[PDB]
């Protein structure tokens, strides 16, 4: 009754490379699970929005523009106000 | 207990390749689509875009996380730091 | 002479030292994708790098690099493209005695670019100046980020900065509807009203019938044939998100048309969401179109100038770039080392020239 | 394209004692007069572990809206200690200044908050019973995390 989860297939070295890219210097060993959780949640949200938009458009394939449409609903995040 | 220091960025670059492998990401997307109960699937360009946004989101979230860890006067980031980074961004 | 051109702009009394490393114009890959059924236009590339350094003491020979900028120059039969690849600082400029509150780096960048434009301007040939601004800790000088006196601007800061660098060069020409010139800014994630905020203040007082700064892409000025596939309408620079995306898109080709992007507007609509442009910081693409009226063999003579082979140039630049600038002493040592390396590569005992400012305004 | 947008947010009393009210000098811009008003919420994330220990400190309404640049003061009441776990209270956490128009949340600003004891002795040896009257909050105003959702207005 227990199936596999592909989110555990996203390796730790890639996570650490992403962290390094984000400017992190040292990380804990018990962080990867939470990371995978967050990744999966965001991906879920965007996929669901884009899929919804495609379905309503009455089409059988999600175009990259549908994904853009989905991401526009995610808002834009910056630093400061300008 | 698994605590790892990351390699120093000696110099940054402007355009950067993605870091997550194509196929694992793809089958993850297929899983998520599967569990959302839908019969349609993504274009390759669309999955490309998805990955771009995922990794962008992640780099930003890690920036916020590092910031939170700095404000706790630490160098090593923890789970709570990421949760805080999520809330900071504007999640629930 | 670049030493003079730079000397004219710098404040009076400010003594610096410059090293200008370039390469001979050699055949390269086409900057623009080839339209279907045609050979790519022949292109001549030419490298450039300016290194500005100072001295913590007026007497001794302690030399410290304060600034560095790299410029590629492309030449096709109908176009000259000046691309600003990377530009970084070490922030040890605070060691200069009576270093004015004036934006020194902005003046140096401005002067260098001006010099290149002037010396590479061809009769009846369109000249474009492209660059891609994104704020990051260090580009050329490793560990310079750890020097507490190095202050890297944020996103909007760096964009505004590059726009203030480019503005005066644009001001030296006539508006477009004699030599004409127009400026084009694009900040992914920003509408025109928000983008206009990044323009120099001068843009606020331009003639509304013929403005100088635009929030768009110079399409009909770069490509005589707008019926060509979008792929052939965007420059493919080294280390550039535009390039990466263009490749990822070219992966869709088997006609010339992609499958997921049919127009340029779609291309930019997508660009605003790529990995580089939406990582929490802002990003700005910039172009400067210059239309001419109607549209040792080197112009630089200073002893700071050294013309190396492609291989030797890469050697020098890569040598300088993989150094250390964590501290004062390390930066000094690195400066000396690179200086000697360049002197060796050009079969001389010394390369570089001192410069002193004449401008007193 | 948004009608309303924030130009800046100054924090008046900082670093203030934990129980002191939150006071923000908010500076925003408006392009045209609107039918409804602006709503400003200020949430405190007492516990990062769950989205439950969040406390909406206050909610001011601003109407109507003058065309151009506008400043105003924003006072809100300190968070309830009875809704905060006595473990995660002292340290780093998050506050969220949100702004909506006619209910539709269109701007969200996030700040990092560090709770800290006034004496070094209390920092080195923190009591099991939190000394609230000796705890000051310091919030980071240098890097506000601004998120802009595009919505429909009139």
């Amino acid at each position: 009754k227990i199936l596999r989860d592909n989110i555990q297939g996203i390796t730790k070295p890639a996570i650490r490379r992403l962290a390094r890219r984000g400017g992190v210097k040292r990380i804990s060993g018990l962080i990867y699970e939470e990371v995978r959780a967050v990744l999966k949640s965001f991906l879920e949200s965007v996929i669901r929005d884009s899929v919804t938009y495609t379905e309503h458009a009455k089409r059988k394939t999600v175009t990259s523009l549908d994904v853009v449409y989905a991401l526009k609903r995610q808002g834009r995040t910056l630093y400061g106000f300008g | 207990p698994g605590t790892v220091a990351l390699r120093e960025i000696r110099r940054f670059q402007k355009s950067t390749e993605l870091l997550i492998r194509k196929l694992p990401f793809q089958r993850l997307v297929r899983e998520i689509a599967q569990d959302f109960k839908t019969d349609l699937r993504f274009q390759s360009s669309a999955i490309g875009a998805l990955q771009e946004s995922v990794e962008a989101y992640l780099v930003s979230l890690f920036e916020d996380t590092n910031l939170a860890a700095i404000h706790a006067k630490r160098v090593t980031i923890q789970k709570k730091d990421i949760k805080l980074a999520r809330r900071l961004r504007g999640e629930r | 002479d670049l030493g003079d051109s730079l000397a004219k702009v710098l404040p009076t009394g400010v003594k610096v030292t410059i090293r200008h490393i370039s390469s001979a114009p050699s055949p390269c890959v086409a900057l623009f994708a080839a339209p279907p059924g045609e050979e790519p236009e022949s292109t001549f590339c030419e490298n450039h790098f300016l290194a500005v350094s100072i001295s913590p003491n007026e007497n001794e020979e302690s030399e410290v690099i304060i600034f560095g900028i790299e410029v590629l120059v492309y030449g096709t039969a109908h176009l000259t493209t000046i691309f600003v690849s990377k530009a970084d600082s070490t922030g040890y400029l605070h060691l200069l005695k009576n270093a004015p509150k004036v934006s020194l780096l902005r003046l140096i960048s401005n002067a260098f670019l001006s010099f290149l434009v002037q010396t590479h301007q061809r009769p009846g040939v369109r000249l474009m100046v492209s660059l891609f601004a994104r704020a990051q800790n260090q580009y050329l000088f490793p560990g310079s980020i750890e020097n507490p006196e190095k202050h890297v601007l944020d996103d909007r800061g760096l964009i505004k900065w590059w726009c203030r660098v480019i503005d005066p060069i644009l001001r030296e020409y006539e508006p477009e509807t004699k030599s004409s010139a127009t400026a084009f800014l694009i900040v992914p994630g920003c509408d025109k009203f928000e983008t206009r905020g990044f323009f120099p203040i001068t843009a606020r007082s331009d003639g509304k019938d013929r403005p100088r700064w635009l929030n768009s892409y110079p399409l009909h000025q770069l490509c005589d044939n707008p019926n060509a596939p979008p792929r052939c309408l965007v420059p493919r620079f080294p280390d550039d998100p535009k390039t990466r995306f263009l490749i990822d898109l070219d992966d869709e080709l088997p006609s010339g048309h992609w499958r997921s992007v049919k127009s340029l507007a779609q291309f930019w609509e997508m660009m605003s969401f790529r990995q580089e442009c939406s990582a929490g910081r802002l990003v700005g693409f910039l172009w400067l179109v210059i239309n001419p009226p109607g549209l040792f063999f080197w112009p630089d003579t200073g002893r700071g100038h050294a013309v190396l082979s492609e291989e030797d140039y890469k050697a020098a630049i890569n040598f300088l770039i993989d150094q250390d600038f964590n501290t004062k002493h390390k930066a000094i040592a690195s400066t000396k080392a690179w200086a000697e390396k360049v002197a060796s590569l050009a079969d001389q005992l010394w390369v570089g020239q001192r410069v002193e400012g004449r401008n007193a305004t | 394209m948004s009608v309303v947008s924030l130009l800046g947010v100054k924090i008046v009393n900082n670093p203030a004692p934990f129980l002191a009210p939150y006071q923000f000098e908010i500076t925003f811009e408006c392009l045209e007069q609107l039918q409804k008003d602006l709503e400003w919420k200020l949430t405190y994330v007492g516990s990062a572990t769950s989205s439950e220990y969040d406390q909406e400190l206050d909610s001011l309404l601003v109407g109507p809206i003058p065309v151009g640049v506008n400043k105003f003061l924003f006072e809100a009441d300190a968070p309830d200690l009875k809704r905060i776990p006595t473990s995660e209270i002292l340290g780093v956490t998050v506050i969220l200044l949100t702004c909506s128009y006619d209910g539709r949340e269109f701007v969200r600003v996030g700040y990092y908050v560090n709770n800290e004891y006034d004496s070094e002795e209390l920092t080195q040896d923190p009591p099991a019973k939190p000394i609230i009257e000796r705890i000051r909050r310091n919030i980071l105003a240098e890097k506000p995390r601004v998120t802009r959702f595009a919505i429909k207005w009139d």
